[PDB]
Formats: C-alpha cells, structure tokens, sequence
C-alpha cells in the first residue's frame, strides 16, 4: 500500500502544479475571466483526481 | 507544461510498464504467458499512440476544440485486449468473449465517433457508448463474475481486485469527455490531457502491476 | 464502507461549490489577481482535501 | 457560502454526533459506560465551540489576519479526551496517560499561542507544537500499541484502526495552520474553516462512529 500511496500523494501535487501553472499563466494575461476559465478546470479536475485515486486505492486495498 | 510533455510523460510511463511486462514474463510457462503478452500489447500500443501525439500527429481540429484521434484509436485497441485478459481470468468461451468485446468495441467507437462529430447530435453518439458501457459493466460484474467464481481462489481473487478497479475506473473515462473538450470544454486541453495520462497509466500499468504481484505470488505457494 | 465513500464523494463535490462560489465572487470583481488568489486557495484545498478523504479510506477499509 | 454558514455546519453535525453517541450508550454497562461519555463530551464541547463562532464570538483579529480562539479552546478540551479515550483501548496507567496528555497539551497550547502572534516567533512556538506532536505520534505508534496488543482481539482491533485514524489525520491539521491564516494565508479564510470542519467532524463523529460500529459488533459476538 505504500509505493501506491506516495505514488497517489506524489501524482496529485504534481497535478496540482500543473493546475497551478496554468491559474499563473492565466493570471500573467490580466484577464479575470481567463484566470476563472483556468479555475475551473483546476477545481472539477481535482475533483476527477480524487475520484481516480479513490478508486485506485478501494480497488487495490479493498478486497 | 504543454501538452506535448504531457504526451512524452504518458508514453514513457507506458514504456516502463512495457518493459517491467516483457521481463517478468521471461518468468513463465505455457500456462501464464499469453497474460504477460497481453499486458505487452496494451502498454506497448499505448507507448506507442503517445509518442505519436507528442510528436504533434493526430492532433484533429473538430469546429472551436482540438480532438485526439491516436487516444482513441488506442483505446479501441488497447480496451479489448483488458477485456480480453478479463475473460481469460474469468474463464469465458468464445461466445463470452464475442459478446464483451463488442460491448467494448461499441463503446470505444461510438466515443471516437462522437468526439469527431462537430454538432449537438454527437450527444447522441454519447450515450449510445453509455449504454453500451453499463452492458459492459454489466457482464463484468454480473456473468463474467459468476464465471470466475468457479475457478480457483488466487484466480478469483485477481478476477475481483482487477475487475474492480476496471470498473471504477473506466466509469471515470465518460466524465473526462462530457466536461472535456468533447463535451462542454470545461476542463482545459492541458488538465483533460493530463487526467487522461494519470487514467491510462493506471488502467493499463497499474492493472498490470496488480497481476504481476499476483502472479508472483501463485508461483511462490 | 458504501456510506464512507459517498459521504467523501458527496463532501467533496460540497467542498468543490464553495471554492467554486469563491472564484466566481473573485471573477465578479474584474480583478484577475483576486481570482488568481482564490483558485490558489482552491487548489491547495483540494490536495488537502484528497489528504483527508485517503486518510479516513485508508483508516477504515486498511486493517 | 459565508464563514458563519459553516460554523452553523459544524455545530450541526457535532450535535447529530453528540445525540447518536448519548443514545448509543443508553445500551451500556459498567465497563462501556465512559467511552460513550467520553465521545459525548468530545463532541458537545466542539458543538458549543461552533454555536460560538458561528455566534460572531471569538474572531480575534491578528495583525492582517483573523484568529478564532473558540477553535484552539475546543482542541485544548477535547483532543485531550480523544487521547484519554485511546488511551482506555490501550490500557494505560496513570503515568502513561500523564506523560501523553502532556504532550498533547503542549501541542495544543503551542498553536494556540502561535496563532495569536503576529510576529514571525510565532513559528518558533509552531516548532515547539510541531516536535511535541512528533513525540505523541510515537507514543500512539509505540508504547501504547505495545500496551494495546495484550488486550482482546476485538480491543487491539479498534484500538489500530482508532489510532491509525487520528495519527493520519490529526497530522493534516499542522498543514492546515502553516498555509492558512496563522501561517502564510494562503487558504482563504472560508477554505480554512471549511477545511477545519470536515476534518474536525471526521476526528471527533467520525472516531465516535467507528468506536459504535465496533462496540455493536463486540457485544452482538
Ligand atoms: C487504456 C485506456 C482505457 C482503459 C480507456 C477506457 C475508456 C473508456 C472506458 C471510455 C468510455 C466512454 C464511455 C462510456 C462513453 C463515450 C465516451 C467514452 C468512449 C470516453
Ligand atoms: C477535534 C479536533 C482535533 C482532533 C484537533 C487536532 C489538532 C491538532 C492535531 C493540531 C496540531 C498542531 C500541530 C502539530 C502544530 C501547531 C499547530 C497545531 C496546534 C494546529
Ligand atoms: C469522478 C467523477 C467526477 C465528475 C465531476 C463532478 C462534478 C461535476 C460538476 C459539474
Ligand atoms: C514514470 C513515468 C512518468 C509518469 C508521469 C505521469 C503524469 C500524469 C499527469 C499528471
Ligand atoms: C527487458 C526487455 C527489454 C526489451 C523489451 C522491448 C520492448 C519494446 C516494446 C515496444
Ligand atoms: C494529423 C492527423 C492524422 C491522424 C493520424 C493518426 C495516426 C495513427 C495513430 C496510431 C496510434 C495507435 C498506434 C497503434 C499501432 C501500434
Ligand atoms: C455529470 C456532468 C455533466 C456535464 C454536462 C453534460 C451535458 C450533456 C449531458 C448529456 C448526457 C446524455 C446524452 C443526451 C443526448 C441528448
Ligand atoms: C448507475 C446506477 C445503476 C443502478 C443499478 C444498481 C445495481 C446494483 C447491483 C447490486
Ligand atoms: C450477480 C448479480 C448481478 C449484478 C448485476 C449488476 C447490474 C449492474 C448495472 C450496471
Ligand atoms: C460504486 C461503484 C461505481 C461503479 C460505476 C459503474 C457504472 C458507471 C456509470 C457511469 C457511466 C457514465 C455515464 C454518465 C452519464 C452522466
Ligand atoms: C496489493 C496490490 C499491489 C498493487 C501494486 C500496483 C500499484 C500500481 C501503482 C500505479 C502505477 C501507475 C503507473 C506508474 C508508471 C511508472
Ligand atoms: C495533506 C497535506 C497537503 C499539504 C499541501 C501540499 C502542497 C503544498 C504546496 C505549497
Ligand atoms: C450533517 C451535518 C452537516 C455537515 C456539513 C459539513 C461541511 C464541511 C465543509 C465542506
Ligand atoms: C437521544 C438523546 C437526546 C438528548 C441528548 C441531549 C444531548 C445534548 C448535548 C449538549
Ligand atoms: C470576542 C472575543 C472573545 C473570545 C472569547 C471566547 C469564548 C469562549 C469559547 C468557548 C468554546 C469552547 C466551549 C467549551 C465549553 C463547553
Ligand atoms: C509544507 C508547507 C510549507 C508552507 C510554508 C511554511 C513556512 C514556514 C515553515 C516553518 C516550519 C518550521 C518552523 C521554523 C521556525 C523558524
Ligand atoms: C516524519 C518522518 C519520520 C521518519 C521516521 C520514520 C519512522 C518509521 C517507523 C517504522
Ligand atoms: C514499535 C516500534 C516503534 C515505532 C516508533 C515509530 C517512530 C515514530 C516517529 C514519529
Ligand atoms: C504515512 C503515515 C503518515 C503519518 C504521519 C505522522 C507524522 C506527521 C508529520 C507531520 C507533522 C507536521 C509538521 C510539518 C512541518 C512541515
Ligand atoms: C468499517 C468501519 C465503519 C466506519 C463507519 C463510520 C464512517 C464515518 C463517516 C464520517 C462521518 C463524519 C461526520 C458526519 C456528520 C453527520
Ligand atoms: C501477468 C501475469 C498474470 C498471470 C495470471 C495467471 C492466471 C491463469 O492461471 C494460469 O492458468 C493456467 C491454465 O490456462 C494454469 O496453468 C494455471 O491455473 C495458471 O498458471
Ligand atoms: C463507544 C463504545 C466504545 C466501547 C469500547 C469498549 C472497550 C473496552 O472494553 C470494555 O472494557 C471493560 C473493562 O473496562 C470490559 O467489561 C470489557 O473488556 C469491555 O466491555
């Protein structure tokens, strides 16, 4: 369960930089509508990673 | 990060899984191999399919979004193949496994089609995938588990583990494409690529992980 | 462990809608930098989020 | 949603809390009787704690930032009967409940304090929580699993999956202080409570859940 979970933790922040990369670079644009478009997509995918790493993790340490 | 590195994290991610594959199969007999080969040919076409979009191919234009034709031609041919090693461990017969592959087929294609499909009715196609998907589901968790349940217990046990996570997580794939480009473009190119790296490594590398631990540990008891 | 998972699933599409609510009061404003500062809010919640969800999974369906 | 909206939250979910673990316990002998106490005291106090905040009581500003006193008052009171009550399932003496009741007190007075300074020191009292809580996780971890493994099967049990629970997440809550308002504010406020809330009410209902889930199940066998 360990290498899967390091391996969840690690993904997951590694993702939440490229989320965060994105609100920058829409943000370096001076556009408050690009940075919420940049938002968005940042929070429901997110949400998506939860839902794959809940799933990998009840898959793999549940019976 | 651009999306290109996306596509060169995917296809060295399927590489590794590819070669980790090859190598723990040189460890097998008559009975085991055409699993290993299996896992071969899914990771290795994936490899394959990213490199092709990370060297900027397959990048299709569809009215105001970019569509990937190599994700889906990849899945159309990499998804019969998990099928497949599913049946295998279930213990279908050709006509089990003539019925879940087209399930599967019916899926990947109407996705593809759908995906390519400038106007509203590509909904339409959608949820012809959709349906098709809780048929395939259907038969995973219904027959093909019943089926599996009369084999011996690592068998079963591998069955359940690796069933489950094909289930939960191929549930996961249809969301990415309504939200995604496909669908209503809420999730930028780059997080729907990025989402779709992650579910495809641990749909095809994972699950194989999962059998090679597994299978180990027959061999040794 | 069913009443477990959609209580972290129904949780966290909760947890979604307010950070969500808080980047389109930010966008409401027309100050990119505003929005930038609730989608980084956003973001680092949700990796905490995850954090917590894997913790209550891991503790109740883990041995 | 506002920050008094999820104090309201919180209250409401420590009531639903504190009425299942009163009722819980109308079924209970002399030997149960204090741990169904002991939840209801954990989490009537949070509730009351929450009713003041969301009340508009104890938001005390800080420099820049907004500080809430009822939130570090609640952990100083109940965190210590969350470790009393783990300390019954491991079967501690008096000197062992002492020495991790300390530790637990440090950590919290730490915090507290830390986040009521406004000057940098203030993560200079953030370490000296952060080490003491680093001695509590190996006592939970060490000496009071040893002590916990002499005692029944059903105990044991309860005993690891109730530390393992807390240790996990009562590790997040240093997170939470070092990136929201005390710390770097880099959660907003609303994130913060928001954040708070939920792991609060999993550390304090959700253990109590899982402690009458387990209690049912050791009576009912
Ligand atoms: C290695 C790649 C994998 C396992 C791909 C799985 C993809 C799916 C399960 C896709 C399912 C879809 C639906 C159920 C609806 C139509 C859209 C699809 C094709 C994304
Ligand atoms: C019901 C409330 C609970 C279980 C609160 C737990 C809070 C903690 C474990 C806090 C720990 C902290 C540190 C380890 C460092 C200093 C900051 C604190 C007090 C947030
Ligand atoms: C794992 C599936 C989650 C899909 C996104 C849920 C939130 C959608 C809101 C629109
Ligand atoms: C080890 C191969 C690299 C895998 C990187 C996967 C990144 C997924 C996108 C987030
Ligand atoms: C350890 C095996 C190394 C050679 C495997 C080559 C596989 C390439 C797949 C394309
Ligand atoms: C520029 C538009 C042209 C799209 C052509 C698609 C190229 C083929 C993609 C193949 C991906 C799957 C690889 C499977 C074979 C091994
Ligand atoms: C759960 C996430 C929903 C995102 C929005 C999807 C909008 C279209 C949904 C249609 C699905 C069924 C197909 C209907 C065909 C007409
Ligand atoms: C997607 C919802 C499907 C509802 C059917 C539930 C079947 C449960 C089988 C046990
Ligand atoms: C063995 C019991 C049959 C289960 C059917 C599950 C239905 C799945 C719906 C999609
Ligand atoms: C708790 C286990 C979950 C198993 C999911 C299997 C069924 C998947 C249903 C989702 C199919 C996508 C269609 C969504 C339309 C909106
Ligand atoms: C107890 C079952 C053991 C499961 C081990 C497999 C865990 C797989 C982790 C995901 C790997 C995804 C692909 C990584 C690219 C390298
Ligand atoms: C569960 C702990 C996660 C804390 C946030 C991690 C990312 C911090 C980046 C700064
Ligand atoms: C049932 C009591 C209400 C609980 C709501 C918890 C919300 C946590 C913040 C996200
Ligand atoms: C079922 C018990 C109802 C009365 C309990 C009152 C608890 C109040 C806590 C303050
Ligand atoms: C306006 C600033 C004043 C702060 C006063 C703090 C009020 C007391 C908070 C009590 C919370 C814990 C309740 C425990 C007793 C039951
Ligand atoms: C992991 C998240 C880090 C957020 C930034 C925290 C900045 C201060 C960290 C200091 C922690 C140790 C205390 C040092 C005392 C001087
Ligand atoms: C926070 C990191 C602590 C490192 C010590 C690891 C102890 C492992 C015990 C087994
Ligand atoms: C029973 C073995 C002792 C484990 C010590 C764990 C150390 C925790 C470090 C914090
Ligand atoms: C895999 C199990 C994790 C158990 C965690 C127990 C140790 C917690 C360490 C974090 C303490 C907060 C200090 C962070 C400083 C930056
Ligand atoms: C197998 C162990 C059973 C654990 C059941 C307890 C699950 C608790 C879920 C979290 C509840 C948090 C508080 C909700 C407020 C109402
Ligand atoms: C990646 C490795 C997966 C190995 C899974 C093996 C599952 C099938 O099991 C194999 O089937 C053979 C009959 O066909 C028999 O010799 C044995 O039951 C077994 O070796
Ligand atoms: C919320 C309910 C938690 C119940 C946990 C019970 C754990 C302690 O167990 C109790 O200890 C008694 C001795 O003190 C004995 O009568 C029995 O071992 C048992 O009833």
């Amino acid at each position: 369960m360990g290498a899967v979970f390091i391996f969840v933790g690690a993904l997951t922040v590694l993702f939440g930089a490229i989320a965060y990369g994105e609100v920058t670079a829409a943000a370096a644009t001076g556009d408050a509508a690009a940075v919420q478009e940049a938002a968005v997509s940042a929070i429901l995918g997110l949400i998506i990673l939860l839902g794959i790493n809940l799933g990998l993790v009840a898959a793999t340490l549940g019976g | 990060v651009g999306l290109t590195t996306l596509f060169w994290l995917g296809a060295i991610g399927m590489l590794v899984g590819t070669l980790a594959f090859a190598w723990a199969g040189r460890d097998a007999g008559s009975g085991e191999r055409r699993y290993y080969v299996t896992l071969v040919g899914i990771s290795g076409i994936a490899a394959v399919a990213y490199v092709v979009m990370a060297l900027g191919v397959g990048w299709v234009p569809v009215a105001e979004r970019t569509v990937f034709a190599p994700r889906y031609i990849d899945w159309i041919l990499t998804t019969p193949l998990i099928v497949y090693f599913l049946g295998l461990l279930a213990g279908l017969d050709s006509r089990e496994f003539g019925i879940v592959i087209t399930l599967n087929t019916v899926v990947m294609l109407a996705g593809f089609a759908g995906a390519m499909v400038p106007g509203i009715e590509r909904y339409a196609l959608f949820g012809m995938g959709a349906v098709a998907f809780l048929g395939l589901v259907y038969y995973l968790v219904g027959p093909m588990t019943e089926s599996a349940s009369q084999r011996s217990s690592g068998i079963k046990s591998l069955y359940v583990r690796l069933r489950n996570l094909t289930v939960i997580l191929w549930a996961i794939y249809p969301f990415i494409w309504l939200l995604g480009p496909p669908g209503v473009a809420l999730l930028t190119p780059t997080v729907d690529v990025a989402l779709i790296v992650y579910l495809d490594l641990v749909t095809k590398v994972g699950f194989g992980f999962i059998a090679l631990d597994a299978a180990a540990t027959l061999r040794a008891e």
